[PDB]
């Protein structure tokens, strides 16, 4: 019997299949790391939001400014504070400027859960 | 990968939209993604040669040679785009074809599990249903 | 009118050539533009000027082989020459930020007149002025008084020329009354935002902008007169100018409401080649496009504007007066005052005008026969 | 006739397979008609690919030219 079809399922494969093919000496295109994100954000697994940017910076590409506040801010939607923290960790690493609001706003939820 | 044989660029090949085949088959198809920012569209007509006439022209034209690229090796044309959402739908509806395929050829169950497999083109009724496809062996016992 | 070669620039031989024949027919006064490449190759070098007039510097003219301050420094030149205080005259305008530099170039002792729109320390400037689709009211200060000038040119850009036409009366002590009646004589100024009037209630300017920059300066003024719609045709040249196609395309598409892209000058080039290249600035492709007409369809841009195309300039500049409504603006950009349409090595004869001109006469007989041209497709009263 | 040669120099062979081979599909997922029409699109594909893996343009089924036979041959013609 074929599986069905679920956005998880769909996501878990691109991950996949962008691993193999950096790994195998193709560079997918800053398009297609943002159309593999833009299914997650449609699909809540905020679980996967942190190796989809993980590979996105590790090919030199940086989102806009408010492609990284839609992220923040669905993970706030759903509770998900857990990979927002990590997420801004990760943007502070690789040093890209980080908008006042949404730091305002991930402080915030930091002291709102304690 | 256990070839040591890398991805050649034919294969990594990109469309207008900027996409390849690690995101070509995620369901909304031939369209680009926010990316956070406007487009730079004359950053791409420069780097497509634009500036030099060695630009690609998406301009149809009268004779028997497609215009997209990912044409080529192809003796009829590329493949249609099928994205793996409807891959799925469709492989889901052609299994339970076969299923309401071979029930035919052998009581209110039966009425309750026939209609319920031309709704899908009860459940657990229609899960004891087994396709034989490929089974030579067991092809050879009804042929005896 | 003298049958002038089709020349940008004339050679200094022409130029003294044309000059004399002037006098010899009765010619006691005249008027040359001095442009920065003439001044800077010499060619105006032995003319003898009385009067020097200086507009603005803009770092517009890519053309120009030479650095910001070689440009500035060509225009000098003009200047340098005001020696004679008896017979010379200096008219600049101070709104511009470099007209210091002008003013202390040549003889300081030169009587200089100065005029601007913004800047009211200038002898000319204007007291309250008019803009609508059709004509420009001005009321301008003089040192000799104030006038009231009514005139055919349009735009913000065209009161600094009628000032400094005015300090040029003032400064050759020309009377009030001449100024006004010379000024106000002058209507279109060919392909220079030229108004096409044929009575109707739209207007209809042709503009020689070819350029990204000139584009937008050309449509920002426009703007400024407050249309309900604008309408521009713009195509470019082929086998050159190949980086300014997708530019052209994304800069009308943002100003202007409706855009239909045209062949300016195709050459050699397939027409349809370099409208791709232009659309490539909106990010789409002529493929697409043409999707879009089997569909009897065109969407709108993601700002709500227009775009459509057409490949033959005749039917695209008339389709365009076609789509003009009540207090709309139709801009056709490009050629301007320019009478040929290259295709291939030949030079057909086309004018621009003469198209706006005849669509205007014959929009009215289409309307009434039921056509709905209000934008592409056509739906005809036998078409659903 | 010269406004079938425009449609037959114009026509996207490719295309014309990709939307025969769906739409033979729809009928089958749904009497005299429907097995015709079926029929048809089938020879429809068939014929579209002969046209792309030959050197034969469909346009030459309307006569630009016509060849007039050699004399000796028409000594009713």
């Amino acid at each position: 019997t074929p599986r069905r079809w679920s956005q998880e399922w769909e996501v878990e494969l691109a991950i996949v299949l962008m691993a193999k093919v950096i790994e195998l000496g193709g560079v997918p295109t800053i398009g297609d790391c943002a159309v593999i994100l833009r299914a997650a954000i449609r699909a809540p697994m905020p679980s996967s939001f942190l190796k989809i940017l993980q590979t996105t910076h590790s090919l030199g590409y940086a989102f806009g400014s408010p492609l990284y506040d839609e992220i923040i801010t669905l993970c706030l939607d759903l509770g998900e504070l857990d990979a927002a923290i990590a997420i801004v960790a990760d943007m502070e690493t690789t040093g890209i400027t980080v908008p006042d609001q949404t730091l305002d706003k991930v402080i915030s939820a930091r002291q709102s859960n304690e | 990968r256990r070839d040591n044989q890398p991805i050649p660029p034919r294969a990594m090949i990109m469309s207008r939209k900027y996409r390849t085949l690690v995101s070509s088959w995620i369901e909304p198809l031939q369209e680009e993604a926010e990316l956070g920012y406007e487009i730079d569209y004359l950053a791409r007509y420069v780097e497509e040669g634009g500036l030099t006439g060695e630009r690609k022209r998406w301009v149809p034209r009268r004779g028997k040679t497609p215009l997209d690229p990912d044409a080529a090796g192809f003796i009829y044309s590329n493949p249609i785009e099928t994205s793996f959402k409807q891959r799925c739908l469709e492989d889901w509806k052609v299994h339970h074809r076969k299923l309401l395929r071979t029930l035919q050829s052998e009581e209110s169950d039966y009425m309750r599990v026939m209609e319920r497999l031309r709704n899908i083109i009860v459940d657990e009724l229609i899960c004891r249903i087994k396709l034989h496809e490929g089974d030579t062996e067991f092809w050879k016992r009804r042929f005896l | 009118k003298m049958d002038s070669p089709t020349t940008t620039s004339p050679d200094a031989v022409l130029v003294q050539s044309m000059m004399a024949k002037m006098l010899h027919n009765g010619t006691e006064a005249l008027v040359m533009e001095a442009s920065p490449q003439e001044l800077a190759s010499g060619k105006c070098d032995e003319v003898d000027f009385d009067i020097a007039v200086f507009t603005n510097l803009t770092r517009e003219d890519s053309d120009f082989r030479g650095t910001d301050e070689e440009y500035r420094d060509a225009e000098a030149k003009l200047f340098a020459r005001m020696v004679d205080p008896e017979r010379h005259r200096k008219v600049v305008n101070i709104d511009d930020p470099n007209a210091a530099f002008f003013v202390q170039q040549g003889n300081p002792d030169v009587p200089v007149v100065t005029f601007a729109m913004e800047n009211t320390k200038a002898d000319v400037h204007p007291l309250k002025f008019e803009l609508s689709l059709f004509e420009t009211q001005v009321l301008v200060n003089t040192p000799q008084g104030i006038l009231e000038i009514s005139s055919g040119l349009l735009g913000r850009h065209n009161i600094y020329n009628i000032l400094a036409a005015v300090a040029v009366g003032i400064a050759v002590g020309a009377p009030l009354e001449d100024i006004v009646r010379g000024v106000e004589e002058v209507d279109a100024v060919p392909g220079r935002c030229e108004l096409i009037d044929e009575e109707q209630a739209f207007g209809v300017i042709v503009d020689h902008a070819n350029t990204p920059d000139g584009l937008s300066r050309l449509l920002d003024s426009v703007r400024e007169l407050k249309p309900r719609r604008i309408i521009t045709v713009i195509g470019c040249a082929g086998e050159n100018e190949r980086g300014k196609r997708p530019v052209m395309t994304k800069i009308a598409t943002e100003k202007s409401d409706v855009t239909m892209l045209t062949s300016d000058n195709p050459g050699n080039e397939d027409p349809l080649d370099i409208l791709d290249d232009m659309l490539s600035g909106i990010g789409w492709t002529m493929q697409e496009y043409l999707k879009h007409g089997e569909h009897d369809y065109y969407p709108p841009l993601s700002n709500g504007h227009r775009l459509f195309l057409h490949d033959v300039r005749r039917v695209a500049v008339r389709c365009a007066v076609a789509m003009g409504e009540e207090g709309d603006m139709v801009v056709v950009a490009g050629k301007g005052h320019e009478s040929y349409q290259l295709e291939g090595d030949k030079k057909e004869f086309y004018d621009d005008r003469e198209e706006c001109r005849e669509a205007l006469q014959y929009v009215d007989e289409l309307h009434q026969a039921g056509i709905d041209t209000s934008e592409f497709p056509w739906r005809l009263p036998e078409s659903h | 006739a010269g406004a079938i040669r425009e449609q037959l120099a114009d026509l996207d062979l490719r295309i014309i397979i990709e939307n025969s081979l769906v739409e033979w599909k729809q009928l089958g997922e749904e009497d005299r008609k429907i097995v015709r029409r079926k029929d048809f699109l089938v020879r429809r594909m068939e014929l579209a690919k002969h046209f792309i893996r030959t050197n034969i343009e469909p346009e030459w089924m309307v006569l630009c030219l016509l060849p007039v036979l050699p004399p000796e041959l028409r000594p009713d013609i």
